[PDB]
RNA sequence: GCCUGGCGGCCGUAGCGCGGUGGUCCCACCUGACCCCAUGCCGAACUCAGAAGUGAAACGCCGUAGCGCCGAUGGUAGUGUGGGGUCUCCCCAUGCGAGAGUAGGGAACUGCCAGGC
RNA sequence: UCCUCCUAAAGAGUAACGGAGGAGCACGAAGGUUGGCUAAUCCUGGUCGGACAUCAGGAGGUUAGUGCAAUGGCAUAAGCC
């Protein structure tokens, strides 16, 4: 028969690379689909919807693995 | 007895363990968890001929570097995957 | 679990203040007695403490971890908290109803000058 | 024979066949039947060979079997373009890497285990050794 | 495509609606809801369809 | 007044005084026993409310739990769960009532047990009661429901009474006096 | 110094099992429930008022490796660059270098506040 | 035309008349908030309950569930009231 269909995305994995001085409001982390792989927890709370992560201060990205489950993190540190 | 001559190991690595096969001798380790691992080389004709006596794994062997007996015996074995040959033994300190 | 169910209700409302960088006071109860803690948002070190197994508040009270307790642990934290100058704290339930004793330490906080 | 009884996805890609073999030491029997040289073992070939073992150790000892044909390889029909999607599945094969023990026996003398490793070696494609359970 | 496009419309006297979906097999009552009126500048009842 | 026996009997005088024991939080507890009902896909029925109000509301005014399913997996058509059972389980002074008139119904009178009951056999700690026979009734009207009281009353036992069991108290059917 | 409670840090060298141990200090079961409140019935739970009783259960501590968990050294697999046999796969120089196993470790450690001795 | 996985080479992307499946909706609650709760499965005693209807106990730990495909999630539950 016929089975050649498929969807697209065009971005999936995170942009702050725990050096990137992302400022204000930048996705960190957008088309994770999902907050599991990456939970916001150093500026506030990021993950709004569609659960892109995003800064919510002007600073470094910062990846951290905490809490009993061994869950990573994506934090927001001032320079 | 038996007596296995080896020698320490100057290099390691794959490329001193292959050479160490072209040049038909191979790897080996020694161990005890009271000090340090020792490396050595042993020569593979001899030492397969021990492996071919069967009482090689059951009694403890003794191994000679620098005049220095050392009594072992053998922990694991890694064989060639298609050949008779064998590459590397790790001896526990006995 | 009782102690297990409690902690599991208190987790959300614990990492919402600890997202939030609040200082908590939190309420902890017994049947014997009830306890009172402002702690620092960073969580490590407490810094004011008001209990009733505290031999100055138990012996003004008929009975230790009473309603008429509660608002006595709760006056006394509030108190202390406005001794060391700390104010606009975040109350934490701890898993607890807000009624009862955990309502009469809160409300006597709110009285004796804490506000939320 | 040979064939799983279900499998997940109907047809696989194609793939590459890896460096060495896992599953080189003589495990359940006493006399094994080891590769040298890769290949793809064909479920009939593994038939064939398990038929002239058994019938040369005249069903007494022991056989095992170490492989399993759990890859489909498809073929297109004569006179078919290319195209046209994937082919249609006709055949099962094992992947064999060099030092894979293909079979295993066990309750025979050793020169009857040769004769009838012999006899399974002349129908598989691979070059293949005689070898023995050697405690480490 | 059961669900059929309806008007929420204000009652607070002006021409603002909102517009929403509702299917009338089973919702075949008129829906009410407290939404905000710009014009007004306050939230009041909106019930009408089209 | 069961409580009271509980409370007075088997327990005070000679295991303190001789030999002593460590603890009545040791010595097992009754826990709220249940009773259960077990009716079919049919919702029309009220006749399974009315009983076990019934049984409630002889001294109460409140009503039973309607129970539909506790796994809410159904090998029917519909999967959500329909309400098929009841559910009282007895609580404090009224569970102590409640196992009180079962015992001086069925107990001092030999009415029920004709053979051996215990037929079906296996060890871990299970006492359900299913009588198929109504014993006792609140209203004037003795028996006009379909259900003749084959309901299950959950007691749950380590049956094994060891001690004062194998010394005298076996269980079986001699009423005898002093 | 010891024990207990609360909030953390760190998240299996942290847990589970087995055995022992603690009591109107503390905490748990526990007493009662019209009343502050709740059960699609349930003073189970949530609550409130607390004369007595035991720590039995739970919980805390200690011992035990039985299971989880961590885990080298050496070797092997892979691979970046360069070169070489190649029919479909490998080899050499060099750099990086696992996973699984092995020896072994392991019955957590720590910070703040409060209470009793 | 749109969505999910693999191909796809551990950033994104990536073709074939390649390998598999779905969508053209639903919901005024199946949205919001507050409060509460935790499954699949297995072993047993009892009313047509029989192997599986409903209770009670134990084991287990998310093997469940998500309005609907697949993937990534989810206990602080986004799962249930």
């Amino acid at each position: 028969g016929g089975s050649t269909r498929n969807g697209r995305d065009s971005e999936a994995k995170r942009l702050g690379v725990k050096r990137f001085g992302g400022e204000s409001v930048l996705a960190g982390s957008i088309i994770v689909r999902q907050r599991g792989t990456k939970f916001h927890a150093g500026a506030n709370v990021g993950c709004g919807r569609d659960h892109t992560l995003f800064a919510k201060a002007d600073g470094k990205v910062k990846f951290e693995v905490k809490g009993p489950k061994n869950r990573k993190f994506i934090s927001i540190e001032a320079e | 007895m038996f007596t296995i001559n080896a020698e320490v190991r100057k290099e390691q690595g794959k490329g001193a363990s292959r050479r160490l096969r072209a040049a038909n001798k191979f790897p080996a380790i020694i161990y005890g968890g009271k000090e340090a691992p020792l490396a050595i080389e042993l020569d593979h004709d001899k030492v397969m001929n021990m492996q071919a006596k069967a009482e090689f794994y059951s009694e403890v062997l003794t191994i000679v570097v620098d005049g220095k007996e050392i009594k072992v015996k053998a922990q694991d074995v890694q064989r060639h995957p298609y050949k008779p040959k064998l590459q590397h033994i790790d001896f526990v300190r006995a | 679990d009782k102690k297990s169910a409690r902690i599991r209700r208190a987790t959300r409302a614990r990492r919402k203040l600890q997202e939030l960088g609040a200082t908590r006071l939190v309420v902890h109860r017994t049947p014997r007695h009830i306890y009172a803690q402002v702690i620092a948002p960073n969580g490590s070190e407490v810094l004011v403490a008001a209990s009733t197994v505290e031999k100055a508040i138990a012996e003004q009270l008929k009975y230790t971890g009473n309603k008429d307790a509660a608002a006595a642990v709760g006056k006394a934290v509030a108190e202390r908290a406005l001794e060391k100058g700390i104010k606009d704290v975040s109350f934490d339930r701890s898993g607890f109803q807000y009624h009862g004793r955990v309502q009469a330490l809160a409300d006597a906080a709110r009285e004796a000058g804490l506000q939320f | 024979m040979l064939q799983p009884k279900r499998t997940k996805f109907r047809k696989m890609h194609k793939g590459r066949n890896r460096g060495l073999a896992q599953g080189t030491d003589v495990s359940f029997g006493s006399f094994g039947l080891k590769a040298v040289g890769r290949g793809r073992l064909t479920a009939r070939q593994i038939e064939a060979a398990r038929r002239a073992m058994t019938r040369a150790v005249k069903r007494q000892g022991k056989i095992w079997i170490r492989v399993f044909p759990d890859k489909p390889i498809t073929e297109k029909p004569l006179a078919v373009r290319m195209g046209k999607g994937k082919g249609n599945v006709e055949y099962w094969v094992a992947l064999i890497q060099p030092g894979k023990v293909l079979y295993e026996m066990d309750g025979v003398p050793e020169e009857l285990a040769r004769e009838a490793f012999k006899l399974a070696a002349a129908k598989l494609p691979i070059k293949t050794t005689f070898v023995t359970k050697t405690v480490m | 495509g059961i669900r059929e496009k309806i008007k929420l419309v204000s009652s607070a006297g002006t021409g603002h609606f909102y517009t929403t979906t509702k299917n009338k097999r089973t919702k075949p009552e008129k829906l009410e809801l407290k939404k905000f009126d710009p014009v007004v500048r306050q939230h009041v009842i909106y019930k009408e369809a089209k | 007044a069961k409580l009271h026996d509980y409370y007075k009997d088997e327990v005070v005088k000679k295991l303190m005084t001789e030999f002593n024991y460590n603890s009545v939080m040791q010595v097992p507890r009754v826990e709220k026993i249940t009773l259960n009902m077990g009716v079919g896909e049919a919702i029309a029925d009220k006749k399974l409310l009315d009983n076990a109000a019934a049984d409630l509301a002889a001294i109460s005014g409140q009503k039973p739990l309607i129970t539909k399913a506790r796994k809410s997996v159904a090998g029917f058509k519909i999967r959500q769960g329909y309400p098929i059972g009841c559910k009282v389980t007895l609580r404090g002074e009224r569970m102590w009532e409640f196992f009180e008139r079962l015992i001086t119904i069925a107990v001092p009178r030999i009415r029920d047990f004709r053979g051996l009951s215990a037929k079906s056999f296996d060890g871990r700690g299970n006492y359900s009661m299913g009588v198929r026979e109504q014993i006792i009734f609140p209203e004037i009207d003795y028996d006009k429901v379909d259900r003749v009281r084959g309901l299950d009353i959950t007691i749950t036992t380590t049956a094994k009474s060891d001690e004062e069991g194998r010394a005298l108290l076996a269980a079986f059917d001699f009423p005898f006096r002093k």
